[PDB]
């Protein structure tokens, strides 16, 4: 207030680069006389310091600029800037106030700028490291702690004064779309609540034991083995048993975490993979020219697979390494065959035969990308076109390969299906709210008034998959964009449960279960608990 | 999605006893709780849910539907402490902007 000591005014740029100010006091503007002077140019975040006399003026350019009320316009202090190159292009963040009346708030970009009277260069303080970033909240009544963050779609983190302590936590994730967020002041009684761009409010309360569970907890792997349910994280291995509260928490620092068939850890290091029966000093050796983004283990210990950022493709303990001939991998998978098929980004599928060649991988069949799964003796080959059939001549070598089932289906093709055990039929399913079961013959796109095959009243994008179940019909999985339900062959029955709670399911979307001996089922997305679901 | 739900709530406990009472107490909870989905199919998280924590015989109550057959559900979805939650926003919709109000 410049004019009664009441109320607080209001003033902003227009396109005609010069400031406006509106006095308000009581119902009605005013405008009293001449705005008595102009501003430079135009700038995008602009405030007042604790001083009514000075402005602080922020452009798109990302610099800090000054133009003073009184005393002339355009005086001094352009200098100084941290770093003027920018992670993505945008305009310089939001300016932010404190309870002091002297030292005052701001954030550019990963970094926090607290400033203070004098020219500048005070306070520099980040919460810890890592998208864009466009959303930002902020505190009052609270005593002034600033919400802030690099991006997180998870966790959202909250800033202390003068202290790096995080007493806030997500567990409803989040989506990115505006960047409205904020939280109330409580009146007395304390709890938090806040809106953010998946439109919907987390309710937290601060009272806990202890913090830190951002890096800790991201996917969720588990142990292959018999009966037998062991469940790991983010940070490599973290030990958990049936019916056990026990948890040790160890960061080496992983990507991605496969487990072997065995008690055998098998894991990841950056920029090199690591296969060993127990870990301390982890040895290995590897021919790879860069870092791999994920490795895995098959149940035998022959050889190895996984896809690199570059073509060559380390394994241990064997010889005969892969014999290549393709840019870079993209779909791998296990088995207990001598031979294994591998997709390619080029959508050549690859022969691979252990501890031999004695033939050519060379197979460019379509340019459209493939995908694959298999019954018993039949490979089955999903593309961006048709689904084509191989009949193996052997497990120990594939040379000769005999289609037996390709039909082109109906537009708007379905990325990827999934067969039963111990029935290996022909199923083909379209994307958006119908599946179908069919027969294997040659190929069978009729359905008619003879039968009726399940239904879909859900799924429409990135249908996943669906195994063989106990009695009753056959159950479908995956929460990817959507849930899982269950159906009847000849009729309709009740469907399972829902997706856990979080939407933006894990990279690996698999369940769980043993096909006849079906007990337990786990399934999760972030930081949810343990999984145990079990029938008596 | 409530309020005329909860405006029963008060009257309506006219007689019971604190296993009811806190039983509904207690349901007041799901109620921010339970989301908005795909309605009724998919009801089956509820009923298990509600046995987080437990003053309630009402699923031992529900031995009597809940596992028929394989029609309707069989016995899963146990928890005990899983799936989080305790989770105020029920709907999926759309928005832009949105904040609190000072009082």
């Amino acid at each position: 207030e410049d004019a009664g000591l009441i109320q607080l005014h209001v003033a902003f740029i227009n396109g005609d680069v010069s400031i406006l100010n509106w006095d308000e006091q009581d119902q009605e503007f005013k405008l009293s006389h001449v705005p008595v002077l102009k501003t430079m140019q135009s700038g995008i975040r602009c405030f007042v310091q604790v001083l009514k006399r000075y402005y602080v003026v922020c452009t798109s350019n990302c610099t800090l600029t000054v133009w003073d009320l009184t005393n002339g316009s355009s005086n001094t202090l352009e200098l100084h800037v941290f770093n003027v190159e920018n992670d993505t292009p945008l305009a310089l963040d939001v300016f932010d106030e404190r309870s002091k009346t002297a030292t005052v708030l701001l954030i550019f970009k990963y970094s926090v700028w607290r400033l203070n009277f004098l020219p500048g260069l005070s306070v520099s303080l980040q919460s810890e490291a890592v998208g864009s970033f466009i959303t930002c909240g902020k505190r009052s009544t609270d005593g002034r702690y600033l919400l802030l963050g690099t991006s997180e779609g998870l966790i959202v983190y909250d800033l202390k004064i003068s202290d790096p302590v995080l007493r806030s936590n997500v567990s409803e994730h989040i989506e990115c779309v505006d960047i409205y967020e904020l939280f109330d002041p409580v009146y007395k009684y304390i709890v938090l609540c806040g809106a953010k761009g998946k439109q919907v409010v987390h309710v937290h309360t601060l009272r806990s034991v202890s913090g830190s569970n951002s890096h800790q907890n991201r996917e969720i792997a588990w142990v292959h083995s018999a009966d037998e349910i062991s469940v790991m994280t983010k940070a490599c291995l973290e030990p958990n048993v049936y019916l056990r509260s026990l948890m040790d928490m160890t960061r080496e620092r992983t990507q991605l975490l496969a487990v072997d068939s065995k008690e055998r850890i098998h894991l990841i290091k950056p920029a090199i993979s690591r296969i060993s029966e127990w870990s301390t000093i982890t040895p290995t050796h590897a021919a790879s020219n860069c870092k791999i983004n994920a490795i895995s283990a098959f149940n035998d210990e022959q050889i190895f697979v996984g896809y690199v950022d570059g073509v060559i493709i380390d394994v241990i303990h064997d010889t005969a390494l892969p014999q290549q001939f393709i840019e870079e991998p993209i779909d791998y998978l296990k088995q207990v065959s001598p031979n294994i098929l591998v997709a390619s980004a080029h959508s050549a599928q690859k022969t691979v035969i252990f501890q031999l060649e004695k033939i050519d991988p060379l197979q460019p069949n379509d340019q459209w990308p493939l995908m694959m799964d298999v019954s018993t003796k039949y490979a089955s080959l999903q593309e961006g076109q048709y689904i084509i059939l191989f009949s193996d001549h052997g497990v120990c070598h594939l040379d000769i390969a005999n289609p037996s089932a390709f039909v082109k289906p109906k537009d708007s093709e379905e990325y990827i299906v999934g067969f039963d055990l111990k029935n290996s039929l022909l199923f083909l399913a379209y994307e958006n709210n119908i599946i179908d079961v069919f027969r294997l013959i040659f190929s069978c796109n009729q359905l008619r008034y003879e039968q009726i095959c399940e239904e879909e009243i859900a799924q429409k994008a990135k249908i996943s998959y669906l195994v063989a179940t106990d009695d009753g019909t056959m159950l479908a999985m995956g929460f990817e964009n959507g849930t899982l339900e269950l159906f009847a062959v000849e009729n309709r029955k009740v469907q399972l449960i829902y997706s856990i709670e979080e939407v933006h399911e894990h990279c690996i979307r698999q369940l769980l279960f043993s096909p006849c001996k079906l007990l337990l089922i786990s399934c999760a997305e972030q930081l949810c608990f343990w999984n145990v679901t079990h029938m008596r | 999605n409530t309020l005329q739900q909860l405006k029963f709530y008060k009257p309506y406990i006219c007689d019971n006893d604190p296993k009811y009472e806190r039983l509904v107490n207690a349901i007041l909870d799901f109620l921010p709780k339970i989301e908005e989905n795909l309605i009724c199919s998919k009801y089956t998280d509820l009923l298990r849910i509600a046995l987080m924590a437990e003053d309630e015989a009402i699923f031992e109550e529900a031995h009597k539907q809940v596992q028929r057959f394989d029609d309707r559900v069989w016995f899963t979805n146990h928890g005990r402490f899983h799936q989080h939650r305790q989770i105020i926003n029920l709907g999926d919709n759309e928005g832009r902007h949105a904040v609190y109000l000072h009082n």
